[PDB]
């Protein structure tokens, strides 16, 4: 119960477009900031504002404007519109006194890319147990691979009969880079869903790995022979066996 | 709501002899709320060159202000501190008794 | 130094 | 600006864990975060006072008396306390954060039996998988081969219905000689079943 | 002696004019050291001592934070508290909010307090034990149950106890010349003709530091105020205070009474009379 609703949690887009990035809260009178996090920095404040129309800058403003028309709203806007400002955006909350605790919003995955013919969605297989696991263990682990996407704006769930499950499941942390000396280099995600053997041997329950990729937009442009790497669902699925 | 009429002091810096640079002073105190027109008279006419301190409380909530110049007694010349605040119903005059 | 303990009525 | 140190520890699961910063300028509140993947910073703990405080029961920390270094405590540590870690100094009404702490929380397993298996795709052809699963986490994973074949980390899943957690790891290839014998032999494997 | 460190916030809302006056202030004992006020041009913290000039960039961007910070808080607490007592939007009101502490001779904490005003009257101030709060009508019983849940007494007691008092001790080494001195009152009396009954004998303090003085009018070893009248003290402008005392006296008489001088400048106290 923060009342923070970062919009959008993720957006692609290339070099030259100008980017906002929206933080609504709904708490009347509040302070209100926006950081980046980065790997070797943690977390830097851009901007912060005392009230309606009032704002001002913090360690790494440059290269960002900000607005606070309501108290409701502050909006970042990404001016300078550059691929080193591919970060992790967060939006906080603070109430209005001196030295009160922020409470952050969930962020905003941003990546300006120099290329847009890099771009590419995954590929999402999904792999069987094997009868020798099942013999082994009476447990059954299925594999879902997705490939060769880029950048990294992936979410990957795994449904069984329709509903998201949880348990069982672990997905890498980090994705792995397909050509590790390649700067631009395509990515690789695996997970894995372990049931028990029994509910495997089941052939009516339905196993489906489902991957969200966060990609192109209306307004972006594209002139390839290849379909738009737009925003898309790609999903694989297995049945059980009686084997 | 409390409304607190401004007690009003005119003196200068240093004991005054005629003819050496001195301050002259119009102090109010003990004033609420803050807003209060304050002048500095020479022969009845407003003193422009006049400085202020920083609005300051007491213990007691109420305000008070120095108003300051750089001024030169002589014998011939009269001076006054002219105030005006919501407590008053028209501007308080106090002139400059040498002796105060 | 001014104080860092301060909220809204 | 705060120094985090260390960029990323590691605990094993029951144990204790303790976490610092450091800075040369003096901060009047210390605040204590967690991240979580896919989320942001949730405030854990705040500071005030240069004293001993309490507010979660399982977490403790610390405002040192120079006013330049705090410390985070966690007992009884549990797989749940993965995460980010980040301090925050507070001055002149502005926070100042520290560059992340990243804990991870390596499991106990019960019982290992470690198996390579093979698992066939479900929908097309000849494309394979091999699963290094159920080892002991003492075992490490090993990745760069040669480049045409990829290796990923190991991960735990907690099957929480039957109270039953398990590492396992994933490897794949192309049109190689690639087998799951020699998927995983450039990492040292146990005594195990093929 | 005891010394003092104190923050004074003033504001005032001008509806129809634009956002509300604010003016902070900041004192070590009588001596005003930093000052801000929104209607002038540079929106920071000003330095008002030649002592605190010394400071860094990082002193006077974070006391600029501060202090935007605490005109903020207020100009939502004017329109938070124009609301609880239903007041139109049209009037201008005020609120005032002083905190800080003091020290002893040996600079050890002995002191802290915080107190806030509405028009001029008491609304919620801390407590001496600075744990709890005093809460003096419905409206400011609204407030006190909101700082509690917020747990703000503490975060208070920790500025007032540490912070506060580091920065007192730091000025006072850095001050030392002005802010550690004692001038002693130079002493003077002064009698009028009121009529040929009457005659006013006015006792004069001027030229001293600090602003605390006793006056008091004796008559034969019995101090009397019934016929006494005292001004407040006021500042020369250079640092220094003055004050008078009077009493209206049967003329002939004037050998019965006199005046006593008490101040920390003072080794014994003065005693002065009408020869």
């Amino acid at each position: 119960d923060a009342g923070i609703t970062q919009s959008p949690r993720h957006k692609v887009t290339e070099t030259g477009t100008p980017v906002t990035l929206r933080c609504h809260q709904t708490e009347n009178h509040r302070y209100m900031y926006w950081y980046r996090q980065d790997p070797g920095h943690g977390l830097r404040l851009i901007h912060y504002s005392y009230g309606v129309k009032d704002t001002d800058k913090g360690e790494v403003s440059d290269g960002y404007s900000v607005s606070r028309s309501k108290t409701e709203d502050f909006l970042l806007t990404l001016e300078s519109a550059t691929s080193s400002q591919t970060s992790v955006y967060f939006c906080a909350i603070s109430e209005v006194g001196v030295g009160q605790p922020q409470h952050f919003g969930d962020g905003t995955r941003l990546s300006i890319l120099e290329d847009l013919n890099k771009v590419f969605p995954p590929e999402v297989a999904v792999f069987e147990p094997s009868e020798a696991e099942i013999s082994h263990t009476q447990k059954a682990t299925l594999v879902c691979l997705a490939t060769g996407f880029y950048p990294d704006h992936v979410e990957l769930s795994w449904w069984v009969n329709g509903k998201e499950v949880h348990s069982g499941v672990c997905t890498d942390p980090q994705p792995l880079k397909e050509q590790p000396a390649l700067n631009d280099s395509r990515y690789a995600l695996s997970s894995r869903l372990r049931v028990s053997a029994t509910f495997w041997q089941d052939p009516r329950n339905h196993f489906r790995c489902q991957v969200q990729f966060y990609g192109l937009s209306e307004n972006d442009e594209w002139t390839q022979d290849r379909a738009k790497p737009v925003t898309q669902i790609v999903s694989a699925e297995a049945w059980g066996r009686a084997d | 709501m409390i409304q607190r009429t401004p007690k009003i002091q005119v003196y200068s810096r240093h004991p005054a002899e005629n003819g050496k640079s001195n301050f002259l002073n119009c102090y109010v105190s003990g004033f609420h709320p803050s807003d209060i027109e304050v002048d500095l008279l020479k022969n009845g006419e407003r003193i422009e060159k006049v400085e202020h301190s920083d609005l300051s409380f007491s213990k007691d909530w109420s305000f008070y202000l120095l108003y300051y110049t750089e001024f030169t007694p002589t014998e011939k010349d009269e001076y006054a501190c002219r105030v005006n605040h919501v407590t008053l119903s028209q501007p308080k005059i106090v002139k400059w008794d040498r002796d105060m | 130094a001014a104080g860092i303990g301060i909220l809204t009525v | 600006q705060l120094n985090q140190s260390p960029q990323s520890m590691f605990i094993q699961e029951g144990e204790d864990v303790s976490m610092n910063c450091t800075s040369s300028s003096i901060f009047n509140t210390w605040l204590w975060y967690k991240q979580d993947p896919g989320e942001g910073p949730v405030l854990l703990i705040a500071l005030y006072k240069a004293g001993e405080l309490t507010s979660n029961g399982r977490l403790t920390a610390q405002f040192g008396i120079t006013r330049k270094d705090s410390f985070l405590n966690i007992s009884a540590s549990i797989p749940s306390d993965v995460g980010i870690y980040f301090c925050a100094g507070g001055t002149g009404n502005q926070f100042y954060f520290g560059t992340g702490t990243s804990l991870t929380v390596i499991p106990n397993i019960q019982n290992p039996d470690p198996a390579v298996y093979q698992l066939r795709d479900s929908k097309s052809s000849d494309k394979s998988v091999c699963l290094f699963t159920d080892f002991d986490s003492q075992t490490n994973v090993s990745q760069s081969k040669d480049s045409d074949v990829y290796i990923t980390d190991k991960c735990v899943l907690d099957m929480r219905s039957m109270d039953f957690k398990s590492n396992s790891a994933v490897a794949w290839s192309n049109k190689s000689d690639f087998a799951c014998a020699n998927a995983f032999n450039n990492s040292i494997i146990p005594e195990d079943t093929f | 002696g005891s010394h003092s460190m104190r923050y004074f916030f003033t504001s005032v809302s001008r509806p129809g004019r634009g956002e509300p006056r604010f003016i902070a202030v900041g004192y070590v004992d009588d001596t005003q050291f930093v000052r801000f006020d929104s209607d002038a041009a540079s929106q920071r913290m000003e330095p008002r001592a030649p002592w605190i000039e010394q400071e860094g960039p990082e002193y006077w961007d974070g006391e600029t934070r501060k202090v935007k910070a605490h005109s903020q808080t207020h100009r939502v607490d004017l329109g938070t508290l124009r609301g609880y007592y239903n007041q139109s939007e049209a009037g201008s009101h005020t609120v005032q909010r002083m905190y800080g502490c003091d020290v002893g001779s040996d600079w050890r904490f002995l002191r802290g307090y915080h107190q806030y005003a509405y028009d001029g009257k008491d609304y919620i101030a801390l407590k001496e034990d600075l744990r709890s709060w005093t809460a003096a009508d419905m409206a400011a019983q609204t407030t006190k149950h909101k700082w509690e849940a917020a747990h703000v007494a503490e975060q208070l007691r920790a500025y007032l106890e540490g912070t506060c008092v580091e920065w007192l001790r730091r000025y006072l080494e850095n001050g030392k010349e002005t802010l550690q001195r004692t001038d002693a009152p130079k002493t003077h009396m002064t009698h009028h003709a009121v009529s040929d009954h009457e005659a006013t004998l006015r006792c004069w303090a001027l030229s001293f530091y600090p602003a605390e003085i006793t006056l008091t009018w004796q008559r034969d070893g019995e101090d009397q105020t019934q016929d006494t009248e005292l001004v407040e003290t006021r500042p020369a402008g250079d640092g220094t205070f003055q004050k008078w005392a009077a009493v209206v006296v049967p003329s002939g008489q004037e050998q019965r009474y006199t005046c006593h001088v008490q101040h920390e400048g003072l080794p014994k106290p003065l005693t002065l009379r009408w020869e």
